[PDB]
C-alpha cells in the first residue's frame, strides 16, 4: 500500500499565525491520467470529516481561502493563514489514486492562546457511593491555558499518589482551553479516617498553587 | 441537503454479525460511488473499499476480503455494510462517505463495538458543592461508550465531559456543568447518563448537600 | 457527476 506520513504530529500555533502541515507518500500517487488525486480533510472531536483541499491544490466548496494546498509526487503541504480557534483538529491527507487509497495518520492542530489561570472546583464523595463502599473526591479544573498543570493532592496535609484519576479534555473549539478532571478514589475505611482533602494545582499562570480543599 | 445518514451504534460478540446503513439523501444515490472507511483510535482511517452505485460492483481492499460484504437497496437509496463472524478488532467506527474526485460528503458513522466482556452498567454520583459548577462521576461500567448529557440535552454551554479511562475499577468518567449561582437549585440541574450497551440511563438530580 | 465512478466511463 502507498503509505502516508505527516508531519507534524502535533502543531501548536498561536491565533493568527500560519500553520503548515505537511504529507509524504511512500511512493508517487501521481494516478494513471496524469491527475493527482490527493485531498485535505479535517476531523474535529466527535465530528466526521470534512474536505478542504482536493487534487492537490483546488480549494472545495465553502473552504476559506485561508486553506491552500501545494506539492506534487510525493510531497504535499497544506497551508493554513490567519489559523483561527474554529480551525482546531485534526487534519489527515488521502491519496486516491492507487488502489488501497489510503490516509495519512493526521495532525493535530493545537492553538496558542493567551494564558488563562483555571476555575477550580472540588467535590465530596456522594451518599451513594458511601454506601457501596467507596469515596471518591473529585477536583475539576476547568477552562486554562496552557495544557501544561500539575494537580496533587493531600490529606490532612499528606501529599498522597495512590489512587488518583486524571483526564482531559480535547482543546475547545470556542475559547481555546483546556480542561482536567482529577479523581481521587479512596475505599469509604480510609476516607473516613481522614479530615482534610486538598486539591492543589501548580499552573504558569500563579506564582503559587491554587488550593481547593473539602473538609469531611 | 444532501445527507448520509448511518444506523445508530450495535455491540456484539465475537462470531456474531452485523449490518450498518448509509442512507442518501439529496442527490440521486446512484450517481456517486460510495466508500467505506473504518476508524480506530490506534490505527486512524483505513479505506475497506467501494461499490459502484449504479453497476452495483463491490470493490474490496485486500484487508477486507473475506468477512465483509457491501450491498445497495437503490430504491431506498441505501448503502449497506455487513460484517460477518466479528472480531475484537472489528471495533471502530465505520463511515460510509461519497466519492465523485473526492469525499466531498461524509456520513454520520456508526460505532460497532465488539466484546466477549461482561457488560456492567454504571453508577451514576451526583457531584455537589456568580457561576456554580456541579457535575456527576460516573463508574464501574463496561465496555465504552457513555453518553452523558445536562436535562436532556437542553443545558449544553458550559459543559465539560471527560475521557472514560479503564481501570482495575472498569470505566470512569466525569462530566461538569457550570450554570449561573443564582439559578440553582432553582432551576434543576440533571446529569443523564446512557449506556447502550446495558440498555440504561441513569438522571441524577443534583442538589444542595 | 459530472463524471465519476472511480475515474470515468
Amino acid at each position: 500500500d502507498v503509505l502516508m506520513t505527516q508531519t507534524p504530529l502535533s502543531l501548536p500555533v498561536s491565533l493568527g499565525d500560519q500553520a503548515s502541515i505537511s504529507c509524504k507518500s511512500s511512493q508517487s500517487i501521481v494516478h494513471s491520467s496524469g491527475n493527482t488525486y490527493f485531498e485535505w480533510y479535517l476531523q474535529k472531536p466527535g465530528q466526521s470529516p470534512k474536505l478542504l483541499i482536493y487534487k492537490v491544490s483546488n480549494r472545495f466548496s465553502g473552504v476559506p481561502d485561508r486553506f491552500s494546498g501545494s506539492g506534487s509526487g510525493t510531497d504535499f503541504t497544506l497551508k493554513i493563514s490567519r489559523v483561527e480557534a474554529e480551525d482546531l483538529g485534526v487534519y489527515y491527507c488521502f491519496q486516491g489514486s492507487h488502489i488501497p487509497f489510503t490516509f495519512g495518520s493526521g495532525t493535530k492542530l493545537e492553538i496558542k492562546r493567551a494564558d488563562a489561570a483555571p476555575t477550580v472546583s472540588i467535590f465530596p464523595p456522594s451518599s451513594e457511593q458511601l454506601t457501596s463502599g467507596g469515596a471518591s473526591v473529585v477536583c475539576f479544573l476547568n477552562n486554562f491555558y496552557p495544557k501544561d498543570i500539575n494537580v496533587k493532592w493531600k490529606i490532612d496535609g499528606s501529599e498522597r499518589q495512590n489512587g488518583v484519576l486524571n483526564s482531559w479534555t480535547d482543546q475547545d473549539s470556542k475559547d481555546s482551553t483546556y480542561s482536567m478532571s482529577s479523581t481521587l478514589t479512596l475505599t469509604k475505611d480510609e476516607y473516613e479516617r481522614h479530615n482534610s482533602y486538598t486539591c492543589e494545582a501548580t499552573h504558569k499562570t500563579s506564582t503559587s498553587p491554587i488550593v481547593k480543599s473539602f473538609n469531611r | 441537503q444532501i445527507q448520509l445518514v448511518q444506523s445508530g451504534p450495535e455491540l456484539k460478540t465475537p462470531g456474531e454479525t452485523v449490518r450498518i446503513s448509509c442512507k442518501a439523501s439529496g442527490y440521486t444515490f446512484t450517481t456517486y460511488g460510495m466508500s467505506w472507511v473504518k476508524q480506530t483510535p490506534g490505527k486512524g482511517f483505513k479505506w475497506m473499499g467501494w461499490i459502484n452505485t449504479y453497476s452495483g460492483v463491490p470493490t474490496y481492499a485486500d484487508d477486507f476480503k473475506g468477512r465483509f460484504a457491501f450491498s445497495l437497496e437503490t430504491s431506498a437509496s441505501t448503502a449497506y455494510l455487513q460484517i460477518n463472524n466479528l472480531k475484537n478488532e472489528d471495533t471502530a467506527t465505520y463511515f460510509c462517505a461519497r466519492r465523485s474526485w473526492y469525499f466531498d460528503v461524509w456520513g454520520t458513522g456508526t460505532t460497532v463495538t465488539v466484546s466477549s466482556a461482561k457488560t456492567t452498567p454504571p453508577s451514576v454520583y451526583p457531584l455537589a458543592p456568580s457561576m456554580v459548577t456541579l457535575g456527576c462521576l460516573v463508574k464501574g461500567y463496561f465496555p465504552e461508550p457513555v453518553t452523558v448529557t445536562w436535562n436532556s440535552g437542553s443545558l449544553s454551554s458550559g459543559v465539560h465531559t471527560f475521557p472514560a479511562v479503564l481501570q482495575s475499577d472498569l470505566y470512569t468518567l466525569s462530566s461538569s456543568v457550570t450554570v449561573p449561582s443564582s439559578t440553582w437549585p432553582s432551576q434543576t440541574v440533571t446529569c443523564n447518563v446512557a449506556h447502550p450497551a446495558s440498555s440504561t440511563k441513569v438522571d441524577k438530580k443534583i442538589v444542595p448537600r | 457527476x459530472x463524471g465519476x465512478x472511480x475515474x470515468x466511463x
